[PDB]
DNA sequence: CAGAGGATGTGGCTTC
DNA sequence: GAAGCCACATCCTCTG
């Protein structure tokens, strides 16, 4: 799969994509990477930030980290970002000690997904 | 609210329980909050006749119906032929 | 076979 | 006015 650089340069994840609908089945699951060496077992929870609503609902939130390369079963995104508004989320990973990497301008979580639209 | 401009289910369908003359379809059953379904084809017919979706089905329309549990509008009276109920305790809220 | 239910496009309608 | 909502439309699936 491709990645994408991150706010801690030691850890990278998936290209998650611009604009998508409220609750889907993402088009691409989110693997997220360990440069350095982490115990294969160690945990990974998800947390969408935005000056609005700082906590949005998210479901398959927690992930495992195995063979360096966590992944996300099927995450999915549920408390909506708002018009033009994109999530901060952020990535913790459970060690001694726990570090995370901030991930700007996300992905924009809206009612509709864009489609094409419409034609009147 | 938006109930006002825009045609509903639940404010349509009580278009029809309250006219007498549309007995032909559908009934109150009780005292308390039940509906009884009379031709369950020619019900979905007119939601078709109003929503201009001339493909309109029972299948279909009954879906739309079976959202409003979890957003507590309406409930089920387990195994009758065809029968539901509506929740107003929680419309006014839903209107509050 | 009805009935609860995920997924996903659809059309009308407020909000920036 | 596209961008967010909204409340069905449509759909094919199970499992009571």
């Amino acid at each position: 799969a491709e990645l994408v650089r991150t706010d801690s340069p030691n850890f990278l994840c998936s290209v998650l994509p611009s604009h998508w609908r409220c609750n889907k089945t993402l088009p691409v699951a989110f693997k997220v990477v360990a440069l350095g060496e982490v115990p294969d077992g160690t945990v990974v929870t998800v947390m969408a930030g935005n000056d609005e609503n700082y906590s949005a609902e998210l479901r398959n939130a927690s992930a495992v980290m195995k063979n360096q390369v966590a992944r996300f079963n099927d995450l999915r995104f549920v408390g909506r970002s708002g018009r033009g508004k994109s999530f901060t989320l952020t990535i913790t990973v459970f060690t001694n000690p726990p570090q995370v990497a901030t991930y700007h301008r996300a992905i924009k979580v809206t009612v509709d997904g864009p489609r094409e639209p419409r034609r009147h | 609210m938006p109930g006002s401009g825009q045609i509903q289910l639940w404010q349509f369908l009580l278009e029809l329980l309250s006219d007498s003359a549309n007995a032909s379809c559908i009934t109150w059953e009780g005292t308390n909050g039940e509906f009884k379904m009379t031709d369950p084809d020619e019900v979905a017919r007119r939601w078709g006749e109003r929503k201009s979706k001339p493909n309109m089905n029972y299948d279909k329309l009954s879906r739309a119906l079976r959202y409003y549990y979890d957003k507590n509008i309406m409930t089920k009276v387990h195994g009758k032929r065809y029968a539901y109920k509506f929740d107003f305790h929680g419309i006014a809220q839903a209107l509050q």
